[PDB]
């Protein structure tokens, strides 16, 4: 019946010293309206609030932050400053007001921004499907294909399978997030793999085609771009494999 | 045998301002606690000896739940505007009168807690302290979202929990005061209202508390024809005044007695004009 | 002590 | 609907020329609670008076008690003036110590 | 002084199973509601349960029981019939009046569920996988093995993905999948 909490931009990566302003808008006429990150041991950190339209007050971790409630509808949160520090998950949030003491709060899906030293550190995925092992199928009657995209920054990534065209998602299991190729370094490029499992006879058919593809986050076209290399924009990589009944 | 109650009123003002909520709290018929939204302080504060004594974080609680409820009151004058379509040009008053009732053994009897608009009973919780009854159709929507909120379950845990084991603590901590009995000091005054009339007064002075029972007798008899009885008044120093009078034919002023019942009495006090 | 503000208005 | 205001206009202590005292004026069963109430000495205001805190009683109704400092004489006068929406125009109360 | 405390960072049960997961506040205020949010994989923040403090003990909701002890300020959350759906991160929270009369929050860290299926017939291996445009690049998969054993790694730069359950609706079969590759042997690995 009503949105809910919205929240834009989904991803972003900036430059150190760049800045940005992430929106949130709420469609429930709350009077409450705040702006958390969420970060691995942490939990959830409210930066800035506003119980009401013209006002807003500091949270627990306001310094690099400022904010505007212009608007009821609208809470606004600004980076003046891109630090790494302030790489994370943003979380808007709203709360009815005191009709309503009780309410919980509602939250939004999360903008996931990154920030980094050097824009010629992001990079898109290298996206790459590997055929079942005839061992698989002689041995169980199924086949496991595997995808793995590799070599991308930020962590920013959707990835989906596409049989004969269509999305699916029975027999599909991708990692809840990507790994590091080298965790020891604070700007690691990522890998994120994915399985699909079919019947053998399936896999065997060579009228069916798979396809691995690969949504990426990068930079935006008002970003420079003095490098030499395609510039790491936004953008879809895909591999492909047809059945074979060899 | 004691009782605790707060009363608070929000006024709307529309266009000078947001409203103008007030409480004050009561044990027995003294008060000692007041918030009014418009003062420098805005703190619940202290207006009785006993209480001053409470610490920092009493007086923030009280402070932030009051607010808390100032709030909602604000937004309910905007709610009821909506039920009764009224225009925002009025001022209208929310009113809420709660509290509860301990015996001398000290044990819970009753609680309470009425609302009402404009000066009319809007809601009203049952000595069940279990159902609602609403006075009118605005009230019975409330009565809807109270019924499912679940509200008097709220109502209840108060009344019967915290508002008596704190009403005990503040009689313990107030005896000298509010477990005093003050006897009433009584004289009598007489107004000729003409050469054939005159009207005898019966005074009653300084008592504590301010439930008191004056009658007339004429020749040793019950007498309520002529009578006027006041609404008892505040001293000032947390203690009540209250008189009584009879218009008497002149001649016989000597047969009417004023009769003065007081907690703070052993016997019942008796008068008759001296002149 | 006053009561806890109610969770629902009116 | 709107209920106009009970007065009563009375001392504290009994009075006595020369002698401390508090001068109150109870208003009660009234409503709404915007009220105007001041204290004549002669006919004038009087500056620094206090009310109690707003309550009401069982039937929804208002009271206030207005009080101040002040030492009764043969001579002086004394009132209370009440203004209320239910008044074409302020009500006085004559102060009479010997009621 | 509102801390709210979970003390479990990561709790792991098996399906078709009970689980509580410990959740204690601390305030001194006495006008609280105590909540529980969902997190699943996907980030969102699902509002579960409200207690207030004037509350009844018990709070049933389908699957979903909650046990409210204000004497020992414990408000803890258990899950019957577990289905893997629950994993996820579970948050518990508690609202009290701040200065302006307004309610605000104060969070716990989470508790992190991971609900594993029921390997009704093991059949753990490892497979090479060649790639589908003949780089020689080649992955491993480690598949079909129990739900109680784990995974670490032995030759660093070589890395090992998490477990990964997988549903062939279907054939109504669950199967468990964890991948791995070098930039450089298949076997020797999983160790």
């Amino acid at each position: 019946m009503n949105a809910g909490v919205t929240q834009t931009p989904k991803f972003r990566v900036l430059k150190t010293g760049q800045s940005m302003t992430l929106l949130c808008a709420q469609d429930m006429n709350h009077e409450y309206m705040y702006w958390y990150r969420q970060d691995p041991g942490m939990g959830l950190r409210l930066i800035h609030y506003s119980v009401g339209e013209g006002t807003t007050a500091k949270g627990e971790v306001p310094d690099g932050y400022n904010v505007s409630r212009l608007k009821k509808q609208n809470f606004l949160l600004g980076l003046e400053s891109a630090a790494p520090s302030q790489t994370s998950v943003y979380f808007c949030a709203s709360k009815v007001g005191p009709g309503q003491h009780n309410s919980p709060l509602h939250f939004g899906n999360g903008t996931r921004l990154t920030v980094t030293e050097d824009l010629n550190k992001v990079f898109p995925p290298e996206v790459a499907v590997f055929e079942p092992s005839e061992a698989e199928i002689s041995h169980t009657q199924k086949a496991t294909l595997v995808c793995l995209a590799t070599g991308f920054y930020p962590d920013h990534v959707e990835l989906s399978w596409w049989v004969n065209g269509k999305e699916v998602h029975s027999g599909v299991c991708t990692d809840p997030q990507p790994l590091k190729e080298q965790p020891a370094l604070n700007d690691s490029r990522y890998a994120l793999s994915s399985r699909l499992r079919v019947s053998a006879t399936f896999w065997q058919d060579p009228r069916n085609h798979f396809r691995c593809q690969v949504q990426f986050y990068g930079l935006s076209e008002n970003d420079e771009w003095t490098q030499d290399r395609a510039k790491p924009v936004t953008q879809i990589v895909s591999a492909e494999a047809w059945g074979r009944a060899d | 045998s004691h009782s605790m109650r707060y009363f608070y009123t929000s006024v709307s003002r529309p266009g000078r301002g947001e409203p103008r909520f007030i409480a004050v709290g009561y044990v027995d018929d003294t008060q000692f606690v007041r918030f009014d939204s418009d003062a420098a302080s805005q703190r619940m504060e202290p207006r009785a000896p006993w209480i001053e004594q409470e610490g920092p974080e009493y007086w923030d609680q009280e402070t932030r739940n009051v607010k808390a409820q100032s709030q909602t009151d604000r937004v309910d004058l905007g709610t009821l505007r909506g039920y009764y379509n009224q225009s925002e040009d009025g001022s209208h008053t929310i009113q809420i009168m709660y509290g509860c009732d301990v015996g001398p053994d000290g044990r819970f009897l009753r609680g309470y807690r009425q609302d009402a608009y404009d000066g009319k009973d809007y809601i009203a919780l049952n000595e069940d302290l279990r159902s609602w009854t609403a006075a009118d159709m605005a009230a019975q929507i409330t009565k809807r979202k109270w019924e499912a909120a679940h509200a008097a379950e709220q109502q209840r845990a108060y009344l019967e929990g915290r508002c008596v084991e704190w009403l005990r603590r503040y009689l313990e901590n107030g005896k000298e005061t509010l477990q005093r009995t003050d006897p009433p000091k009584t004289h009598m005054t007489h107004h000729p209202i003409s050469d054939h009339e005159a009207t005898l007064r019966c005074w009653a002075l300084g008592f504590y508390p301010a439930e008191i029972t004056l009658t007339w007798q004429r020749d040793g008899e019950d007498q309520t024809q002529d009578t006027e009885l006041v609404e008892t008044r505040p001293a000032g120093d947390g203690t009540f005044q209250k008189w009584a009078a009879v218009v008497v034919p002149s001649g016989e002023e000597q047969r009417y007695t004023c009769h003065v019942q007081h907690e703070g009495l052993p016997k019942p006090l008796t008068l008759r004009w001296e002149p | 002590v006053v009561v806890g503000a109610g969770g629902v208005g009116k | 609907i709107q209920r106009t205001p009970k007065i009563q206009v009375y001392s504290r202590h009994p009075a006595e020329n020369g002698k401390s005292n508090f001068l109150n004026c109870y208003v009660s069963g009234f409503h709404p609670s915007d009220i105007e109430v001041d204290l004549l000495k002669n006919g004038e205001r009087i500056e620094k008076v206090e009310h109690s805190d707003l309550s009401f009683s069982k039937d929804w109704s208002f009271y206030l008690l207005y009080y101040t400092e002040f030492t009764p004489t043969e001579k002086d006068e004394y009132a209370c003036r009440v203004n209320h929406v239910t008044l074409s125009q302020p009500k006085i109360v004559k102060w009479d110590r010997d009621m | 002084a509102q801390k709210v405390t979970q003390a479990q960072t990561e709790i792991s049960v098996v399906e078709k199973e009970d689980v509580t997961l410990d959740c204690v506040y601390e305030t001194r205020d006495t006008a609280y509601y105590l909540f529980w949010y969902k997190q699943p994989p996907s980030g969102e923040l699902v509002f579960l349960i409200r207690q207030p403090w004037w509350g009844e003990q018990n709070e049933i909701s389908g699957r979903y029981s909650w046990n409210f002890q204000k004497s020992t300020s414990s408000f803890n959350f258990t899950i019957t019939a577990s289905q893997v759906v629950d994993s996820a991160v579970y948050f518990c929270a508690m609202s009290v009046p701040s200065g302006d009369g307004s309610y605000q929050f104060t969070f716990g860290k989470g508790t992190k569920l991971s609900v594993i299926p029921n390997i009704q017939n093991p059949d753990p291996a490892v497979y090479q996988l060649r790639d589908s445009k003949s780089s020689d690049k080649s992955v491993c998969l480690f598949t079909d093995f129990d739900s109680q054993t784990n995974v670490s790694q032995s030759k660093d730069s070589v890395y090992i993905t998490d477990k990964c359950v997988l549903d062939m609706r279907s054939m109504d079969f669950k199967s468990n999948s964890a991948v791995a590759w070098s930039n450089k042997a298949c076997a020797n690995a999983f160790n």
